[PDB]
């Protein structure tokens, strides 16, 4: 039920340093990562909105030094169907 | 009223909430929360500003003092939202956006290696925190204004295996001391010095 | 909280010689490798910050002779929550 | 003259040198130097023992603390040859030797694993050594007589890389507060307790 | 384990919360919050007596003082339900009950009508509560054991608009100093005295 | 030597001489007298000036300090004439008339009503005087220089039913805190701010 | 209630009046004034004991220290008649008589000729009177009860131009530490010891 | 990273080594050695500069503080050569000749004779050194910057029979107080005031 | 094994100040010096990995002031065989 | 821990006159000389820091008039580890 | 043996104030003085080198105010033959 936040970075390194800075910056739960092929990988964090949007900015700001940051977005409340089908942690 | 610091602390790393507390004689924070920091002159408006925060939110304050010169404000709470809400009220009391804060200055930043067995024992006279074991290494920073420093002090242990010495968000200048094994300090200091410039502000 | 060093390389061969030159450089532990698809490959090592710092600088310099090196990063204290969710050799 | 406790430490450990320096108000100690601290009664009579001791040797007088009844005076110098002289010089003025001293007995010992944040704020708030960080274990030990507590610190830091939050060998019963990880506290608390129990003497 | 004093106040009155808060070095109290203070010996058991309460409930640690023999630990919380969890746990921590507590006894009481200016300068100059102004009447009360002093202030300010000059519930006898006009000094001291007499316990 | 403040205090209102004296470590004044106030830089000429008063009159000094910054002098006695005689000599040492004093500045003057229970205990960190009960109200003033405040601090209670918080006649600026139920503060503050503007001096 | 010591000093000497004044926290004494100091127990009775002297005469209160058990109240006043009256006036409250005071007994006496540099650093660093300079002799004497030590200081400075290093008439034995050349210390130690012995009382 | 003071003390006069040290919480000096004195802005570089001395020599530091404002540098040792070696490196860390230091300013130097018995006790509130007996005399000095003063305090006792009061190499200004019989003060001031001006430097 | 720090100077004086500054700048052990003849002299220090790296940087800057400094190099963890055949202080 | 002064000269003669001029200039002990090969030689002096500082700056100005003087330096306190591994006349053996 | 330091003045007064300030300024031993006739008198101090050179500077600086200072000089190491013949205290 938590809110959502993601970063995807052409480069497994960029994801880690991004995924790191997110955890260190807020009280969010890092669920894992999803491999889309082609060198692109996506980090996934979950938690309250105020936490994520504060954590995510730290990720974007920290990966741009060492990565090709592709996209960064935040969903404050994913509709029930999303959590049900996609692997975003909070899956019954 | 004029503005000096406006720093928003995300989630403090543990050893600060300790050292923060022995420095404070107010509502001590605990590790894992959030806190806010704003410096203004003259140090009475600080006392009024604290209401707009305290009355309009569910926060908790540690620093409200004029033991050094004029005063500085910190409030703490677990939910970033409540704090970010509390902070937003403070600036609006002055009707100045974020970018009205003063750009920080980097006065003296240097790393000292293998401190002499003498000098360790004497520095700890400033025992606000930990002690510099004899012959490790030490990091020292100065910034203007003073409030900006505690942000850096966070980014240290958050980024390296360092022992935290002493912090000065009080005064006309922000001064910092760090201690710990050698290689970390370079990785730690690299984060600290980088933390101050990255701030956006006015000339 | 053992440190963390990472080399990413567009070419399997780069990762090997990078990994080899690293374990030979300082006292670090090679924990495995990660395939992000797209031909990108990443080596992962843990150990002392001074060791990782010096090992990585010896790996980057050793791989440039072979395949193109994408990224090189070093994380002194990775947060506890990373080593738990991501496959970085220290999952308890 | 009553000889309560007199334990000569072969070499002050790395951390204790700071803690002694963080609290002493006389000749500061230095790391690695051997030091003997002598506890006698009356506490006003220590001023005569050291004044007799200071004129006879080349040692440095570190602390002269006047308690209600007992007195402890410690001299420090790295040269082991000087260390044996001052005690014999001090003890032969008090008309006794070493085997006449009181044998130390461990009064109370308790290790509290994983201190909560509320205690972490309160723990280091009463300490002048290292800050107690949240989550680490803290070992509290008490020694009788009080002066004998110093052997605990040199024993802990030698056997483990632990941090001394506070140490006070002044008063009726000595308080020794050490902090660290679960395993590291285990071996030291084992080494410290055996050290307090194995100190030879009488009652 | 010896339970010396344990009186839980249903709700701290408006003035006393500052007086308790004006001197503490831990978690500050707030007005309207319920607070339990338990005094026990030996003082090494207070770190464990409180530790049972802190780990079992969400209470805040107000005071933890390790004296020469006795120890006092105070916890506070606005939720009246929270008081029952820690207190029964605290009493069970040191293994006791209700009838085993000490029955309060008023040790010594003296009211000096119309304090002269010379005393007004001397009185509060050693006080951190309200200042004693010249010409006002001052009522000095002492309670034995020391822990019972907390009930004195909470009784006075509730029943009368008096000013609390000083309160110290640490030591051999607890100090309660209240000041005011001739009539106001009478009623508060009356409410304070009956509280010591009606406290159920043993000797 | 230069002149900043020259304030001649007529008959102190009672509760000041407490807070005046309980703050002071000199010849404490008493309520019902008269006192004098003159600020000059640098804070040593003060030390010489104090004699010219004491040599030429029958007075008595309370404030003589450089614990804040540079020093400030007050002398007090019951007879207005003796003080006015003492003061007039001081300026004559300087060969300066009365009206050379700097006109005061009115920097920040605001009234704060129904303060939250938190901010009370935290202000009391400055426990130099009385306590701000939870939820009364507070007045805050700033003037340059600092000496003018005791004039304002006097004329306040002289005009309203107030509890006195804390005063700064020391430092680069004069800052003021007041406590009590609402209408008095609004009635009190009006007298203080009016006291500062009305002073005749040089720009 | 037991009145321990009550010694009226003919006139406080020039150095001690400063030494008493350099450490006192109440109504300051002045040089040349005659002074009576009364020591009684319990300390809670001192608030009434001194008030009896202040309410009957125009004297000034120099020291009124209420300890945990013993209490000392010292008065000074320019009126020789009031000074002689107040002692008789003070005792005529506590149902005691003059010969009923405790006779002082010289507890411990030690003369250390030519203080060493190491002792010179330690000596005055814990003293509030004059600094002990290197090469001078230091005589340490203790008297029981403690209050009679003031007669020692007035005896030394009157009979010799020596320096009062410390004087504390609070505790079990009063400490008087005087410094000077070998010969100058000689006469003082004779005058001080005989002065303590002639004090009338009981055992 | 500019330079303010650079004073080299030859062989300290005895009574300073007490007062020098008793004010300090570092490696206390002793009478007959040599010491160095350097003021630099900004006040952390001192801590770094302290190594270059300590590492390249056999010295020992007494002053290491930021209790006043920013910090100040002194190192001391018996060998003039070793200190002058330490000094030569300290400036070399800054790469500045001697003659770059600021010329001192002479703010207030005046002699006051037969101080009234009152003013003695109050100066002694600053009882950091000796006490002004009632009615001897006092010398007072102010210089910019502050570090130069300890030189002056030296050249005084080096030239006259004086009691040393209190010294400030700390702060925005260096202020000095002297005490002793009358004619010497006249003889002392002539030496001190002459000591400060004769230094060569830049405005 | 212990790290390795070396400095090669064409002047005996250069070596000493280079040697001294190092052991003054970090917790390092100075083993000795090997004079290869022809005015070339090499000082050798061993200790922790970073301490050496910091020691050298302090010697090079210190030695350049009084001599033709030639070479500065650092080896974090040399092979076992190296210490076995060379006079580098860690010989059994 | 006594201080240290050194002079390195390309050629034997310079070193001697550099050495001899030093010990005559101040209170110092000349401990020996060091041959680093390639014609370079070095004089080594120990004593209190004021002498060596006065000794060297007297030797340089006295050797500079003969041969190519390579370097001149002074250490007021060689670290105790140096005196053990290096031949500076204070080796504890 | 010990070092040397001298001042000579035309006037027994001028020498004393110089002889004083020197002793107060350093740890030196004042041996005495040699009368050369014609009003010329010479003060002689011996001790540590740094001490004398620091002591002498204060003396010369102090005699110039009230005296006709003739000469000021310092010998750091008098040859043994001097101390044997001339009267500078240190005479076997």
């Amino acid at each position: 039920a938590d809110a959502l936040g993601m970063i995807e970075v052409r480069g497994f390194v960029g994801m880690v340093e991004a995924a790191d800075a997110m955890v260190k910056a807020a009280k969010v739960e890092l669920i894992g990562y999803e491999k889309t092929g082609g060198g692109y990988v996506t980090a996934v964090v979950r938690g309250d909105v105020a936490a994520v949007k504060a954590a995510t900015e730290a990720g974007q700001r920290a990966a741009e030094r060492v990565g090709e940051v592709v996209a960064v977005h935040v969903i404050p409340r994913p509709h029930v169907n999303v959590d049900a089908a996609l692997p975003l942690g909070r899956t019954p | 009223i004029t503005l000096r610091t406006y720093i928003f602390l995300d989630a403090l790393q543990p050893q600060l909430a300790t050292f923060i507390g022995k420095t404070a004689r107010g509502f001590l924070p605990v590790p894992g929360q959030a806190s806010l920091w704003v410096e203004i002159a003259p140090g009475i408006a600080i006392n009024r500003v604290t209401d707009a925060a305290l009355k309009a939110t569910k926060v908790q304050p540690a620093v409200q003092v004029v033991e050094r010169a004029y005063g500085l404000l910190e409030v703490h709470h677990f939910d970033q939202g409540e704090v970010l809400a509390a902070g937003s009220t403070i600036l609006d009391k002055l009707e100045v956006r974020e970018e009205g804060r003063l750009k920080p200055q980097v006065m003296t930043h240097q790393i000292i290696r293998a401190v002499e067995a003498y000098q360790t024992q004497i520095i700890n006279r400033n025992s606000q925190g930990m002690m510099i074991l004899p012959g490790e290494s030490l990091f020292i920073l100065e910034t203007q204004p003073a409030g900006y420093a505690v942000l850096a002090a966070n980014e240290a242990e958050k980024a390296a295996n360092v022992h935290l010495v002493n912090v000065t968000p009080y005064g006309a200048f922000g001064r910092l001391y760090l201690a710990g094994s050698e290689a970390e300090i370079d990785a730690a200091a690299e984060a600290a010095e980088a933390a101050i410039r990255s701030v956006s502000g006015v000339a």
